[PDB]
RNA sequence: GACUCUUAGCGGUGGAUCACUCGGCUCGUGCGUCGAUGAAGAACGCAGCUAGCUGCGAGAAUUAAUGUGAAUUGCAGGUUGAUCAUCGACACUUCGAACGCACUUGCGGCCCCGGGUUCCUCCCGGGGCUACGCCUGUCUGAGCGUCGCU
RNA sequence: CGGGCCCAUACCCGGCCGUCGCUGGCAGUCGGCAGAGCGAGAAAGAGAGUGGCGCGGACGCUACGCCGCGACGAGUAGGAGGGCCGCUGCGGUGAGCCUUGAAGCCUAGGGCGCGGGCCCGGGUGGAGCCGCCGCAGGUGCAGAUCUUGGUGGUAGUAGCAAAUAUUCAAACGAGAACUUUGAAGGCCGAAGUGGAGAAGGGUUCCAUGUGAACAGCAGUUGAACAUGGGUCAGUCGGUCCUGA
RNA sequence: CGGUCCUGACGUGCGAAUCGGUCGUCCGACCUGGGUAUAGGGGCGAAAGACUAAUCGAACCAUCUAGUAGCUGGUUCCCUC
RNA sequence: AGUCUAACACGUGCGCGAGUCGGGGGCUACGAAAGCCGCCGUGGCGCAAUGAAGGUGAAGGCCGGCGGCGCCGCCGGCCGAGGUGGGAUCCCGAGGCCUUCCAGUCCGCCGAGGGCGCACCACCGGCCCGUCUCGCCCGCCGCGCCGGGGAGGUGGAGCACG
RNA sequence: CGCGACCUCAGAUCAGACGUGGCGACCCGCUGAAUUUAAGCAUAUUAGUCAGCGGAGGAAAAGAAACUAACCAGGAUUCCCUCAGUAACGGCGAGUGAACAGGGAAGAGCCCAGCGCCGAAUCCCCGCCCCGCGGCGGGGCGCGGGAAAUGUGGCGUACGGAAGACCCACUCCCCGGCGCCGGGGGGCCCAAGUCCUUCUGAUCGAGGCCCAGCCCGUGGACGGUGUGAGGCCGGUAGCGGCCCCCGGCGCGCCGGGCCCGGGUCUUCCCGGAGUCGGGUUGCUUGGGAAUGCAGCCCAAAGCGGGUGGUAAACUCCAUCUAAGGCUAAAUACCGGCACGAGACCGAUAGUCAACAAGUACCGUAAGGGAAAGUUGAAAAGAACUUUGAAGAGAGAGUUCAAGAGGGCGUGAAACCGUUAAGAGGUAAACGGGUGGGGUCCGCGCAGUCCGCCCGGAGGAUUCAACCCGGCGGCCGGUCCGGCCGUGCCGGCGGGGCGGAUCUCCCGCUCCCGUCGGCGGGGGACCGCCCCCCGGCCGGCGACCGGCCGCCGCCGGGCGCAUUUCCACCG
């Protein structure tokens, strides 16, 4: 049960904060889970979703084994694009299938300095909430 | 409704002639909305027929005493394997239906132990039958926050507080309560009797004191007493069928003629 | 039009009464913001009594009630002089005072006295310079033994 | 056999019903802040392709700074920080209490600069002023108003 | 005047439905620990004591239930009672229903109820819905020269009739009564159907392209639509003056 | 500039006052553009209660206003007494 | 298209009851709910009416004596809060309810006649307040344009075990 | 004549400031109707209300008695309950209508003029120097300039004050800056299944995950993701974490202002005028021989003046001190900036406006003012072939579905086309009764069964009785033991609560360590209740344990087939 008396169960507002959210919003909604390698590595659960990290498909048609490299985030549709999964057009052209982040599980990150100081955040942040906890 | 609602427009009728039907009709203009039909109830637009006003008696008075007899007759009710059945909770393991547990209990901190609690006193199966009973909604509730349903469960009533409602507050179809703040909405939902209740040694001790007995009246009450009984014997069968009784009657005829 | 046997009235809602209906749904919130002011006041006059200064005995005018005493505005001049106390200290000790009040008889005069001295009696005084005392101030073991007290300070039982 | 009526199937016209809801209505809470340092309001302009809506002001779908940290997207185009959010520096067209006089966007006055002159006057451009009432102080005045000296 | 005959929801006999009355009957289902009853003209005991083998017995009674006797049944204005009649939302309950298919809609399908209505079957549809106990209401339409929206007959009908008038050939074009060019016949007739301005309009002006919509037939045409262009002042006027 | 008569045409018209023939006046109390003044119980009127933006024996716009109506119209399911 | 708010009247259901009611205030996600306060019951309504008002404000009798038959007071004591009629129910009981016949014992039932009578109804008395008439007594800090009392009529939205 | 003062009055694009206009939900001051009611209507009512005008704030206004009362008296203002639909007003009709006292929320008081005393002891401005500087302030210096004696500052204000004398007491106040110690706004973060199988176009559906009943839970609110998710994502809980900026409560420091009191006695001082009050007129009020306000005329006093709800004279009391000023809180809020929620409406509803809505459009103008939501999960929005000038078709393809084809969810009625069936000179249509034909249903087409008995064929762990063990139901006329009472009686018992039942000490005040008074604490008694002990009554059918007895059931033996039971046949 929420008990904070600031912020709304409001279905409609919710529902429009969600589909009005800006652009740096966007990208913390768009978050996709670790493999269970990486998560055992870097003891985070999920990161936000980049341009060229490689992933996996989980649900729907396309989903499978295969490991696809993200080929460009479209923040606008909510939707990320893979570099083999597309579908074939009427006169011949191939086209990308959306798919949502939720459904797509990260398999090798694309590492920089603000990456990595994420990561330690996030570490360090679940280090402390452990210690509390027990 | 707005008080102003359906009456932004001036509009007049246009009077007897012009075969129209002496509704007030909308002022010139070049646009549909001209000489249409602006005030009255049966117009599309304009007022409904009597608007409701926020002044409406929305809140109701209950005398104290009757209130009292009514926790008292709900906690009565709640001492009857019957009766809760008949509410429908699976009491069927319960080993004594006026279930009291020692005043450890309420000093628990974590859902998981407060789910082993419940498994040993063998009221899971009234938690299983709520995740059973957890659906959606029907109707027009779900656009106004009311999407999802359930049933209640079993109540606990502690004396004081050293961590039990954190610990049971996750559990679904709990209601914690404490004793001296007994409310009959939470204690007889729906207007019937009978919820299963989980009870504190300390807070069923202090109940007695609370409510008062038949000699002695309520300690921790300005002035109150348990209200009396206009029969005493219910056992109608029993009272039927005694000798003194059967002693004074004629005999049957039921011979059908 | 009157029907048989009733009782004829005169409702007062011949103006335009809808106008002005003054309902009560932020009742609850009044009492809530009431009762934080209140708690805030008591923490901010930390050691001083919450119910404010004290109030003197006094008899209700009228012959329907003059057999009752109450809490009145402030104790008079008069009351003030026969104790002993000063009209400008009495306000900074904490004690009511008005300069309206008379007193047409002495047994309420010499009760109110009475009662001053018993509060001047019952007061704790700090050191406004803690690390140095003064004549007539308490000593550090009731200083440490000071706390509020609830409702009025004396109160006012017939 | 034509035409007419009823019924059913199918197909039309039409948008009822049902289900949805980034909208309202009501209640409650906190705060409770405009303007001559130019407000509210109006007009006109600004995007590579742009009409309306939105944002903005000749620095014109924004600059600077802070935070976040890899995009915007309908089509093109070319990590020492793209985009968003915040917003404390800068900037802010013409009207409008609207302020040089009028309200055509017409006609001026004073001062100082750069073209002209080589200040000798014109003429061109730019910049700073040029409203009403009123308070304090300053300067210049007035009166067969009350006096004083000569 | 006589026999016979015909029939109303009236009268008689019978069945069923409901209402009213008897403020009628039933706790007695008292069973091997047992002994079957209270209906029959005429008050009140299946009264108690003291002396002279085989293990058996239907249904019933949601008592707000069930059962039995009689009588009765018109109805506007109006009153009252009962609705397991119907609609929307809330509190409880149904270990309720639901992508192996909810709501809604159609149905020469099968039924139930006196009725309000309801339940199944078939099809369509694609995401939610309902039963019982209580609570609440913006809660049930055939009418109001009712409001809004849509559709008919009239009806392929009335009409496309004020100001004299058209014709031949060719070109483009998928397509010509209407476009264009040439020829003929006509009209306005210099107070014009001519050439130019003021107020007003505001791009309608010019070229190309199109022929969805508009130009009450048609259009290869347009004041339509889409692309692009076009208004040059010391000496035309405003600007200045004053008039009411 | 005006509008007699045909009481003609039309009268869901070309037109919410138009058309035809016939008519009155045509150097004046003449016709007319622009500017300007008079505003609603007010203006203006060679005077018809005429005109004052298709509205005049008191314009138009918003509000008081959901004005009052002893008067017309309507008033939504079933059965039972 | 008979709604909501307020008032009133009666009828029904509930809690308490000569009392009842916190509605205003205060103390302690759902919860703006709930619980609690009694020296927070101030207050409202009810428990007393009547008069314009000053005001007044809801049973008596008997026994025995003294004084001015009877009446009044000092007294002491006792009875003590109506009556008539009709009244659902309850109480008593002349007798009787059989299995052969007699007597008597316990329980139960029926019943001539006779009673204590609920609520309510009618009638007759009584008491309180206003008013009228007739009358004589009583009290004293102030003896008075003082205060109190009786008998009989009549006016009241009164009393007569809430 | 000239010059110099002061007084009144001018001009400045003189130096430096200030006002204007907007919004207007709430507030303050004026102005002020008529619909309506009275069953007509004129006073009255509507109503000091709408319209109109002016002026602000975060609140405004009011406010510390020229008060209420008549008591054993209270004591600024504002708000709530009650007073009370009352006193009173009213063609005494319709109608209207307060306040005092009481209980509460809040609670805070003060300052001038005047009379006096202090060498104007007072204030503003320009210049330099030092510091501070986004609220223009502090300090030093000017034979610097003004304001002011037609009155500035200090003390001082009705509660009395001042001065002097006599006693007692005191060195704890405030600010300009500096340095130190621990709520608000913002940013980034912190649990657990995409486990196995199986549905689907797609899973968030269904089953399972043991003896740890998968894992987390202080997190099972919500939203998104291809239906329906506590564990996929954002979030949610937590006195959880980190990183930025601001304020207050405190700390010491440097400097600055100020050297500050009380009690008694004596001597002095002491107040607001065209105002009060009176007459008249008009409005207003519940205010009635005049409640408040305003105009005109008259027009004061100082043991005075106002008030004491019926006009007036006389006479006593009571109570305030008008004609000058400031002041927080409790209180109001349909505008504005953010928020949170709902037994509310669900696109003819809800705001006029869910959408390029005060928009399109209309009117000369003031103003008037709409209609209009939904493909799909994802455009995958139909390549390509072909007839036609083309709109538009026939094929092919996407999709789960085109039966979703760009006003495309579902797709009703009116109305229309076509197919099939039937029928057709008293318009059609309708009620009752049949007949005929259709489309469908019964998945009808050899007809019901259920128990007992006789007979015929068969097969069993197989019946009764008996033994062991377990459980259960009813009991012991009067078995032993317990518990309970809307039960009682006992008590040389131990207590909590209450009393409008009584009576040792302490505090206060009244007296020359004392007689006697008041409040409080201590004890006695009474009543209730809880507990320890004892004794009877009843119950355990809202509330039992062991033993014994009977009966019943179940499991296992032993029973072995004229028993019992299974399935068929007549
Ligand atoms: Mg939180
Ligand atoms: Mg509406
Ligand atoms: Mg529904
Ligand atoms: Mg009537
Ligand atoms: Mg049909
Ligand atoms: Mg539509
Ligand atoms: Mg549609
Ligand atoms: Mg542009
Ligand atoms: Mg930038
Ligand atoms: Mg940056
Ligand atoms: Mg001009
Ligand atoms: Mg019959
Ligand atoms: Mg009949
Ligand atoms: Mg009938
Ligand atoms: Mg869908
Ligand atoms: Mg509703
Ligand atoms: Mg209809
Ligand atoms: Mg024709
Ligand atoms: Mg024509
Ligand atoms: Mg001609
Ligand atoms: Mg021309
Ligand atoms: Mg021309
Ligand atoms: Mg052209
Ligand atoms: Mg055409
Ligand atoms: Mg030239
Ligand atoms: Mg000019
Ligand atoms: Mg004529
Ligand atoms: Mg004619
Ligand atoms: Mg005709
Ligand atoms: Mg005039
Ligand atoms: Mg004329
Ligand atoms: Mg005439
Ligand atoms: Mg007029
Ligand atoms: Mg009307
Ligand atoms: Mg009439
Ligand atoms: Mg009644
Ligand atoms: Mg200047
Ligand atoms: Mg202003
Ligand atoms: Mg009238
Ligand atoms: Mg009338
Ligand atoms: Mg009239
Ligand atoms: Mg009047
Ligand atoms: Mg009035
Ligand atoms: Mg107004
Ligand atoms: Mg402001
Ligand atoms: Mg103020
Ligand atoms: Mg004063
Ligand atoms: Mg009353
Ligand atoms: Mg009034
Ligand atoms: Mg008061
Ligand atoms: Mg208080
Ligand atoms: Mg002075
Ligand atoms: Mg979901
Ligand atoms: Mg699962
Ligand atoms: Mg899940
Ligand atoms: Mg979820
Ligand atoms: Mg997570
Ligand atoms: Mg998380
Ligand atoms: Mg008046
Ligand atoms: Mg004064
Ligand atoms: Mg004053
Ligand atoms: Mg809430
Ligand atoms: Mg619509
Ligand atoms: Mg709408
Ligand atoms: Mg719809
Ligand atoms: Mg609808
Ligand atoms: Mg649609
Ligand atoms: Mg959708
Ligand atoms: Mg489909
Ligand atoms: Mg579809
Ligand atoms: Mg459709
Ligand atoms: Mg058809
Ligand atoms: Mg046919």
């Amino acid at each position: 049960m929420k008990f904070n008396p600031f912020v709304t169960s409001d279905r409609s507002k919710n529902r429009k904060r969600h589909f009005n959210a800006p652009s740096h919003i966007r990208r913390k909604i768009m978050s996709s889970p670790l493999s269970k390698e990486l998560r055992q590595k870097y003891n985070v659960r999920s990161m936000p979703i980049r341009k060229d990290d490689e992933v996996q498909v989980v649900r729907g048609h396309y989903k499978g084994q295969q490991i696809g490299k993200v080929v460009q985030v479209y923040r606008k549709k909510y939707v990320i694009y893979i570099e083999r999964v597309q579908r074939e057009k009427a006169n011949g052209t191939t086209v990308h299938v959306g798919i949502h982040p939720s459904k797509v599980v990260i398999t090798r990150l694309k590492l920089d300095k603000d990456r990595k100081k994420i990561l330690e955040r996030k570490a360090k942040s679940r280090q402390v909430g452990k210690e509390k906890g027990k | 409704v707005s008080e102003l609602a359906g009456h932004q427009t001036s509009a007049e009728s246009w009077g007897t002639g012009r075969a129209v039907a002496r509704i007030p009709r909308v002022r010139g203009g070049g646009t549909h909305r001209s000489g249409q039909g602006a005030f009255g109830n049966m117009c599309r637009g304009g007022r409904m027929f009597a608007p409701t006003k926020t002044w409406r008696r929305w809140h109701r008075r209950v005398n104290t005493t009757q209130k009292r007899y009514a926790i008292c007759s709900a906690l009565a009710a709640s001492a009857l394997p019957a009766l809760v059945m008949s509410k429908g909770h699976r009491i069927e393991e319960v080993p004594e239906l006026p279930l009291v547990v020692e005043d450890k209990v309420e000093g628990y901190k974590k859902t998981k132990e407060a789910v082993l609690l419940l498994k040993k006193l063998k009221a899971w199966n009234d938690i299983k039958k709520v995740y059973a009973s957890q659906r959606m909604r029907a109707g027009k509730g779900k656009m106004r926050n009311r999407r999802r349903i359930q049933r209640r469960g079993p109540c606990v009533i502690y004396n004081e507080d050293n961590g039990i409602v954190k610990a049971f507050r996750n559990i679904p179809g709990i209601t914690l309560l404490n004793v001296t703040k007994l409310n009959i909405l939470k204690l007889a939902p729906g207007g019937h009797v009978g919820r299963f209740c989980i009870w504190t040694e300390s807070a069923f001790r202090k109940l007695d004191d609370l409510y008062g007995t038949w000699r002695k009246a309520a300690s921790l009450k300005s002035n109150y007493n348990l209200p009396m009984h206009k029969m005493l014997n219910t056992d109608l069968s029993r009272i039927l069928k005694s000798p003194e009784i059967q002693r004074a009657l004629r005999a049957p005829r039921k011979k059908i003629h | 039009a009157p029907s048989r046997n009733g009782m004829i009235l005169k409702p007062h809602f011949h103006k335009d009464w809808q106008r002005r209906v003054a309902t009560w749904f932020n009742q609850p919130a009044r009492k809530i913001r009431r009762r934080k002011a209140r708690q805030a006041r008591a923490r901010r006059i930390a050691p001083r009594p919450a119910a404010g200064p004290i109030r003197p005995i006094v008899r209700c005018p009228t012959v329907r009630y003059h057999t009752k005493v109450r809490a009145g505005r402030g104790f008079s001049l008069e009351e003030l002089r026969v104790a002993g106390i000063h009209k400008k200290v009495a306000r900074t000790i904490g004690i009511s005072v008005d300069p309206r009040r008379r007193n047409k008889s002495t047994e309420s005069l010499q009760a109110n006295v009475q009662r001053l001295k018993e509060y001047r009696s019952k007061l704790v005084l700090f050191p406004r310079k803690p690390s140095a005392p003064k004549k007539g101030d308490s000593s550090a073991e009731e200083l440490k033994l000071a706390t509020q007290l609830t409702g009025p300070v004396m109160p006012i039982r017939n």
